Parts: C-alpha cells; sequence; structure tokens
RNA sequence: AAACUCCAGUUGACACAAAAUAGACUACGAAAGUGGCUUUAACAUAUCUGAACACACAAUAGCUAAGACCCAAACUGGGAUUAGAUACCCCACUAUGCUUAGCCCUAAACCUCAACAGUUAAAUCAACAAAACUGCUCGCCAGAACACUACGAGCCACAGCUUAAAACUCAAAG
C-alpha cells in the first residue's frame, strides 16, 4: 500500500499529538539518489591463510 | 458473570485427573460458582517447559471450566489454584462467547493525505 | 532559531548557582 | 442514467460478453444495451417486479439468439 | 509533439505561422532584440495546446497577455 | 530457553552448500527484524532517541514507497521516443 | 522429494541419516562470535565436550582476535581435535554477530567437518537488562 | 426469548448431583478449538 | 424540464467492500492453529498487517490472542509449532525469493 | 593497557529488574503520561467561557525513612589519551533508577500554535513555519541588558520553588 499520512503531522485541524516529525517536507523530489559505490573489502584472505600456513609448516 | 478456567493439569492417570478435576469444580462451587460445563482439550505436550511446584513439566492435560461466579470469586479461586500442586497452570478469563462480534463492513483503502503543505513554490 | 538567548540565561544561572554555593 | 443499474446487474450476473465493443461506430449497440433495451421495453407494459422481469428478459433475449453465461 | 507536423503543415497551407517547437525565452517580450527593431508581432495567437510538456501553461499564454495580443485556445 | 532446541532460526544445509544456507538464514533474521534489533540493542537507545529514530524511519518508508511507486508508474514511458525529430 | 529447510521434527519418524545417526544424534558445534573474539566448542549429542578452540587459544591477541582470519584458524583447530574424537557431521549453533561468525564455519568445513544444519541462537531480550550507555565517538 | 433460551440450558449445567458423572463423561470427550483458514476465507477443520 | 438529464443516483457499479479473510470469524486464544498461521516459522514473530493482510480489528484480535495463548501455555513463543508448518499459507511473505 | 583468571564454553535449576515481534497500527488520558498476560473497579458535565485571592494533579532528577539487587549508572578510584584531560575512550564500583510511606512541584512540562462556534469566500498571503480567516471569552505581552536576579511574601521546600523590581549602561537587541 504506503503507510497512512492522515492525522500524523502537527496541523491545526489535527487534535491529537503528532505521530511523525519530519525534518523535511514529505514531498517527492524530482531527482533520485545517486548510486553509492559499494565499500571494498580485502580479498583472497582464505587463499592467503592457506599459503601462509604451509610456509609455517615448511 | 461468565468466566472460563483454562486449566492445565499434571498429565496424571484417570483416578488422579478425575480427583483433581473434582477438587477444582467443587472449589468453584464453594466460592459461589455455577459451573456450566467441563471440556477436555486432551493431553498435549507443553509448548515449553513449565516449572510448577518444584517440578519440571513437559506434558499436561488441558481442560476448560465454563462457569458463572460473582466478581469477588475470581480472586479467591485464583489463589486457590496457586496451592494445588496438580495444576501446572490455571488462568481465569472472561468467557470469549460472552462478547458479541460487531459486524464488519470491510477494509477501506486509505487515500493519500492532502493539503499537508501550502501550495507555494519552494 | 539559534540558542544565543538561551546561552545567556545558561551562564547567568550557572554563575548564580556557583555563587550561592560559595556563600 | 437509470439504465446504469441494469447494466451493472447484467455485468454482475453475466459479465462482459465475448462481443468486442466497437467504439468507432456511433450507432454501435452492445449485447449489454441489447439486454437493457429488452428490459426497458418490458417495463413499459407495467411490470413492477424485478425478479419476474429479469427471468423473462434473460429468456426473451435468448429467444432472439444470444450467448449468455449465468454462472460466470 | 504528436501533432507538430500537422500544425506546421496547416499553418503553411493557410499562409500563416506556427511555433510548435521549444519556445525560447523572450520571443514576444523581447522580439525587437531577438528579430530586429522593425519586426511585426502576431496580431492573434491560436493555442491548440495550452500546456507545455510538463503539464503547465505554455509561457506564451502569459507573454501574449503581456504584449496585448489576443489569444484563442483549446 | 524453556523451548525445544534446533527448531527456531534453524536452516538445513543442502548438498553441503553452507554458503547458501547461511545466506538464507541471514535473510530470515533480517526479514523478521532480528539483525537490526540486535545491533540497536548493543547500546541503550534512550526513549527520546528511539522515538526520533522510529519517526525518521517511518517518514523514510513513506517517501521511499512513494518514490518507488512513482518510478514504477512511469517506467512504461522510458520506451523509445515516437516523435523523434519534432 | 522436496528438500525441506525445516529441521527434522524429533518425535516424527524420519529417513534422513547422515552417518546412520538421526538428526538428534549428530554432534553440535557451538560458535560464539563476539566483537573481539570467537569461541568454538564441539559437543556430542549428549552434551559431552569433544573439542574447544578460540582465537585466543590459537595465539592471536588483542584486536587481532577480532578478525575473520583468526576466527577461521580456530575453526580449523577445533576441526582437527573434533575429527580425532570421531566427529564428521556437525550441527552448527551460532551465537552473536561478531566478525568471525561465518569465518569460523569456514574453518570447520576447511578442517574436514560436514555441516548439516545452521541454527542461530543470538540472545534477543524481549524487552530484559538495560544495555550499557552509548559511546560518544 | 433470552430467559426462555436460558431456562433450557440450565437443565444441563453441572450440579453436585451430576458431578462425578460429568467428570467421567468429560474425560472421554475431546473438544477441539483448532481450525485453519485459507486465502479465500474458508475454514479448514482437521478431519479427526 | 427534460427527462434525458443525469439522474442523481448512487454508483450502481460500486464493488462489494473488501473484507479480510477473518471477517466474521471468532478469533480464540485456544485456536493455536489459526494463530500459528500468522507468526514466523523461524522466530515466532507476529507478522504485521502488511503481510497478514488483516484489518485493524482482526490484527489486534490475533495479536492479543497470541500474547494470551503464549503465556497461558498454549502457543510457543520462539518458533511456530512444528505441527502447523503445513497449514494453508495466508501471509504475503517469502524467505526464498 | 589496566581488569578478570572461584574465569570462560555447552547443559540444568533459578527475579522484588525490564517489557522483541505485533506497531507500515495512531488508540486512551486533563496534562504529565500510557504499548507482556489475567481479573476486579473505572474513564466528570444534555449550552459555552471562566479561579496568579482556591482546590486536585504534574516527566526526569532530588529529599525522608524501610526494603529489594539482574543490569545500567552521577560521584570516586584505577587504565589510556593529552602540553594539561578535574573530559571524550576502557574497567570497576556507589548514590540513583525499583517497591512501600511521605515530601519536593520543576522541564525545549514545546505540537513554543488557548477554549468554544464557524468559513474557504475574498483582497490568499512581509519572510520562514504547519494556508488565510470570522465571531466570542479568558490568560498573557509592550526596546536590549541588568534579571529564572535583589528585596518583600508564601510554601513540609533552608544551596529550594512561586511571585518579582530598581540604579548604573546601551543605540541597538531581536
Ligand atoms: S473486514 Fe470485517 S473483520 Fe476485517
Amino acid at each position: 500500500a504506503t503507510p497512512s499520512l492522515r492525522g500524523r503531522l502537527a496541523r491545526f485541524g489535527n487534535p491529537r499529538k503528532p505521530v511523525l516529525k519530519p525534518n523535511k517536507p514529505l514531498i517527492l523530489a524530482n531527482r533520485v539518489g545517486e548510486r553509492r559505490r559499494e565499500k571494498g573489502e580485502a580479498t583472497c584472505i582464505t587463499e592467503m591463510s592457506v599459503m601462509m600456513a604451509c610456509w609455517k609448516q615448511n | 458473570p461468565r468466566y472460563e478456567l483454562a486449566l492445565i493439569l499434571k498429565a496424571m492417570q484417570r483416578p488422579e485427573t478425575a480427583a483433581t478435576l473434582k477438587r477444582t469444580i467443587e472449589a468453584l462451587m464453594d466460592r459461589g460458582a455455577i459451573v456450566r460445563d467441563l471440556e477436555n482439550l486432551g493431553e498435549r505436550a507443553l509448548p515449553y517447559r513449565i516449572s510448577a511446584h518444584s517440578q519440571q513439566h513437559n506434558r499436561g492435560g488441558y481442560f476448560l471450566v465454563d462457569f458463572y461466579a460473582p466478581t469477588a470469586a475470581v480472586e479467591s479461586m485464583v489463589e486457590h489454584l496457586s496451592r494445588d500442586i496438580d495444576v501446572i497452570r490455571g488462568n481465569i478469563v472472561k468467557h470469549p462467547l460472552t462478547q458479541e462480534l460487531k459486524e464488519c463492513e470491510g477494509i477501506v483503502p486509505v487515500p493519500l493525505a492532502e493539503k499537508l503543505y501550502s501550495t507555494k513554490k519552494r | 532559531k539559534n540558542v544565543l538567548k538561551i546561552r545567556r540565561r545558561k551562564m547567568n544561572h550557572h554563575k548564580y548557582r556557583k555563587l550561592v554555593k560559595k556563600t | 442514467y437509470h439504465e446504469d443499474r441494469i447494466r451493472a446487474k447484467f455485468y454482475s450476473v453475466y459479465g462482459s460478453g465475448q462481443r468486442a465493443f466497437d467504439l468507432f461506430n456511433p450507432n454501435f449497440k452492445s449485447t449489454c444495451q441489447r439486454f437493457v433495451e429488452k428490459y426497458t421495453e418490458l417495463q413499459k407494459l407495467g411490470e413492477t417486479d424485478e425478479e419476474k422481469l429479469f427471468v423473462e428478459t434473460g429468456k426473451a433475449l435468448l429467444a432472439e439468439g444470444v450467448i449468455l453465461r449465468r454462472v460466470g | 509533439r504528436q501533432f507538430s507536423y500537422l500544425i506546421e503543415n496547416m499553418a503553411r497551407d493557410c499562409g500563416e505561422y506556427a511555433h510548435t517547437r521549444y519556445f525560447r525565452g523572450g520571443m514576444l517580450t523581447n522580439a525587437r532584440l531577438l528579430f530586429g527593431p522593425t519586426v511585426r508581432l502576431p496580431d492573434l495567437i491560436i493555442f491548440l495546446h495550452t500546456l507545455n510538456n510538463i503539464f503547465e501553461p505554455h509561457v506564451a499564454v502569459r507573454d501574449a497577455a503581456k504584449m496585448n495580443i489576443p489569444t484563442v485556445g483549446i | 530457553a524453556k523451548h525445544l532446541k534446533f527448531i527456531a532460526r534453524t536452516v538445513m544445509v543442502q548438498e553441503g552448500n553452507v554458503e547458501s544456507a547461511y545466506r538464507t538464514l541471514n535473510r530470515i533474521l533480517t526479514m523478521d527484524g532480528l539483525i537490526e534489533d540486535i545491533k540497536h540493542r548493543r547500546y541503550y537507545e534512550k526513549p527520546c532517541r528511539r522515538r526520533q529514530r522510529e519517526s525518521y524511519e517511518r517518514c523514510r518508508r513513506i517517501y521511499n514507497m512513494e518514490m518507488a511507486r512513482k518510478i514504477n508508474f512511469l517506467m512504461r514511458k522510458n520506451r523509445a521516443d515516437p516523435w523523434q525529430g519534432c | 522429494t522436496k528438500f525441506s529447510i525445516y529441521p527434522p521434527i524429533p518425535g516424527e519418524e524420519s529417513s534422513l541419516r547422515w552417518a546412520g545417526k538421526k538428526f538428534e544424534e549428530i554432534p553440535i558445534a557451538h560458535i560464539k562470535a563476539s566483537h573481539n573474539n570467537t569461541q568454538i566448542q564441539v559437543v556430542s549429542a549428549s552434551n559431552e565436550p569433544l573439542a574447544f578452540a578460540s582465537c585466543g587459544t590459537e595465539g592471536f591477541r588483542n584486536a587481532k582476535k577480532g578478525t575473520g582470519i583468526a576466527a577461521q584458524t580456530a575453526g580449523i583447530a577445533a576441526a582437527a581435535r573434533a575429527k580425532q574424537k570421531g566427529v564428521i557431521h556437525i550441527r552448527v549453533v551460532v551465537k552473536g554477530l561478531g566478525p568471525g561468525r561465518l569465518s569460523a564455519m569456514h574453518g570447520l568445513i576447511m578442517g574436514g567437518l560436514e555441516v548439516i544444519s545452521i541454527t542461530d541462537n543470538t540472545p534477543i531480550p524481549h524487552x530484559g537488562c538495560r544495555p550499557r550507555k552509548a559511546r560518544k565517538l | 426469548r433470552e430467559v426462555l433460551q436460558l431456562q433450557e440450558e440450565v437443565k444441563n449445567f453441572i450440579t453436585r448431583e451430576n458431578l462425578e458423572a460429568r467428570v467421567e463423561a468429560a474425560l472421554d470427550s475431546r473438544k477441539n478449538y483448532n481450525w485453519a483458514i485459507t486465502r479465500e476465507g474458508l475454514v479448514v477443520r482437521p478431519q479427526r | 424540464s427534460n427527462e434525458d438529464l443525469p439522474i442523481s443516483m448512487e454508483n450502481p457499479y460500486k464493488e462489494p467492500l473488501k473484507k479480510c479473510i477473518l471477517c466474521g470469524k471468532h478469533v480464540d486464544y485456544k485456536n493455536v492453529q489459526l494463530l500459528s498461521q500468522f507468526v514466523s516459522p523461524f522466530t515466532g514473530c507476529i507478522y504485521g498487517r502488511h503481510i497478514t493482510g488483516l484489518c485493524g480489528k482482526k490484527q489486534k484480535e490475533i495479536t492479543k490472542a497470541i500474547k494470551r495463548a503464549q503465556i497461558m501455555g498454549f502457543m510457543p513463543v520462539t518458533y511456530k509449532d512444528p505441527a502447523y508448518l503445513k497449514d494453508p499459507k495466508v501471509c504475503n511473505i517469502r524467505y526464498r525469493e
């Protein structure tokens, strides 16, 4: 669906307390977020440990 | 008013369950209860291990006591079941059939809320 | 809104409490 | 329009027939309005009952030769 | 854009004019600078579509009013 | 726990595919909220902070679900331009 | 037949045997993946200790214990000791979201054991003891 | 009509006379409250 | 005036109002089978209404009945009773896809 | 690092502590506040407004006894960092958070937007914020700063709270 927005913000008609307190108006922007690059992680740590273990034995 | 006693017993043999059930039904009567019916839900395995009266229980017989009693009889019967060592767990609730379910009209999907912000150019 | 007017009362109150403690 | 009640009922009982609407022809009549016309014409006689009238209309349109499915 | 060719043809056939393209700012309010000091502006503007391609009033509707040019509009 | 063991949060390994099992386990825990709850339960989140975070996440879901609905609604119009040139 | 991801119900009859032993009878590998350490203890189906290994027991110290490579060696060390006592198939019960949660499992299979099931047992209070205050970082 | 309906039910209430009798009879029955439902809203009751 | 003008009616094409599967059915804490349908097989977590597809009334009733059935020794808490892992799936949740 | 090593890891037994999921719900209460289960009792007013000479309440923190002790924790002590570090980081532990019986009466107690009755018509409309308004009533305000201050008075409050100025100073403050 989308969660309701009826009687959720502090407005004059609204008798109850605000449920939501948005920092920025809940209004769609005309852009979308930039694709964030995936953080890198060390690679081939398993194969490295296999190699480093043989070194210690030999 | 009408109540229900959700009675988990100690998975005993017929003489002992019959003995235990008779105790409970009399103790209700002794406190002014009009016992309406007794139901056997069967001996199941407990959803989880219940420790009661210095024993670890894994199975138990499930029973229901439909009865009418004065409102003051509830506290007294609750305390009575505390001291019965053949009851694994006993809870008294308002009878679920006393409440009449209101007719429902249907799910009405929520329209998107409007006029939350002024129509000014930001 | 900034808190420049709270900060004046903040220091006033702090100094006053320290003054009462000293005396 | 009052005919809309009849259209709704026909769509609920029988639904949109295999007949494909031709919205280009300004005088196109669908099996629905065909059904409606019969219903409306039989009402001119003086029948004030829907149950009896509907059973008649459904079979009076079958006398003309129609493809209907009452269960779905 | 579905009818830009039709409207451009129709304008040529009746010996009149068409602007079915991106409307550059100031064509009407700044015509003596965009065309030349002696240019003659339209005496009538026919809008066959009054909304631009973001579903808002075409800028020329307002600019025609500023220049005191009557407009016809669908 | 008083409950039975090897029933909750338990996934069977198929054909020794450990990586795929642990992956499905992770999904279950995440899809039910357990992962995020454990992380937030490391330090005490004060009631004022919890309410500020729940409001932020709920304002976020609305916006995210409304943008996703507008993207999905307009996806049909990404097709090739039919009046190319005019 | 459809492979079931749900573990065999103990009471119900089952055909799944891995070394002639029923699901109930397969030893268990308990993995404690802490933020700073990983501990692996293999027990028999009757709760008899068979092998234990942690990142500290393998020589890693201080922050080096809180790594995947340190958690993996502990899995290999535990597997070596568990195979000496006759362990082949193990049920895995992981507890915590530390760095060596999956690396320890890698060390176990890399050490020759065969995982038949994965179970998570991270403690989640329902509501319980108040955790420590937030860090000002 | 309520009092009428109520008057009929009281004939089967557990009194001290029909106590052991009713306890033995209850120990032989097994009332089930378990029924499942489907995506179309149809009660599926376990057959025995 | 004229008879061909729109008649002030109510919408005859209005569809029947969607009711939830549990509409009109008594939810009971003793009916663990029904209650189990609405919890996670793996964690025993209660599903939200966006998964169960329930209305406000019946989500609350199911929620309240589960919390009662659990503490009264009828329904397990940390998982779904293995006896009910074959009940009709009614929840809009997929763990494999 | 210090710390622990009567310590960790499976398993069993075991709260006077706190209440995952549900909750994408938006309900109850005068506000404060209220989200584990059960039961009992129970959520004022058939016009409205209205007590800063009154009453009854009022988060957190504190105070007075008397208990409880899992965890969290001002203070404090160690470890670390640093030019110093009376902090931020680590460990430990206390008041305190809980119960009971009395106090204390304060919060950015703010959704900084009063109650009641209405209107989206006009000219909406300084800016921003949560669009502009009408009737009616009460409560509040009238440059900044001195000042959540001093005096006086009341208060179970004695480093308290509530009421609350002036002189000198400024040409701004906002
Ligand atoms: S739609 Fe009727 S109970 Fe939910």
